[PDB]
């Protein structure tokens, strides 16, 4: 994922690169919850690329 | 060994997260 | 009884728990169907009178 996250910066009028849908917490996430902290900090640092 | 066969006990003694609970759990 | 006794899960939240419930219910087509039958029930009685 990550080479390929690096590989479609150049093809950006074809291709799009999104995170996927499964990455994101369960339903909304309830700070709360333990593990929907850490899941929303993989994503916070994933996104930027 | 009896090492073993004591551990198999336990473990068939003691056995069976912090999230919010769903109604399909 | 139903009114005196009645409890919650141990640490719920009440988004998650409606986000999760909720869900699987809105996949039918029967709601709408019935408006697709009312269309007939409605104009039968019109080409009857």
């Amino acid at each position: 994922s990550f080479r390929v996250a690096l590989a479609g910066w150049l093809y950006n009028g074809v291709v799009t690169t999104v995170i996927d849908d499964s990455s994101y917490p369960k339903d909304g996430g309830s700070v709360t919850s333990l593990e929907n902290l850490w899941d929303f900090f993989i994503l916070a640092l994933a996104l930027p690329l | 060994p009896m090492s073993t066969r004591i551990a198999e006990a336990t473990s068939a003694i003691v056995s069976k997260v912090g999230l919010p609970p769903t109604a399909s759990s | 009884v139903a009114l005196l006794s009645g409890k919650y899960p141990p640490d719920l939240v009440t988004n998650v728990w409606y986000a999760d419930a909720i869900y699987p219910m809105y996949a039918d087509t029967e709601v709408f169907s019935n408006l697709q039958r009312d269309v007939i029930t409605c104009e039968a009685v019109q080409t009857l009178v």
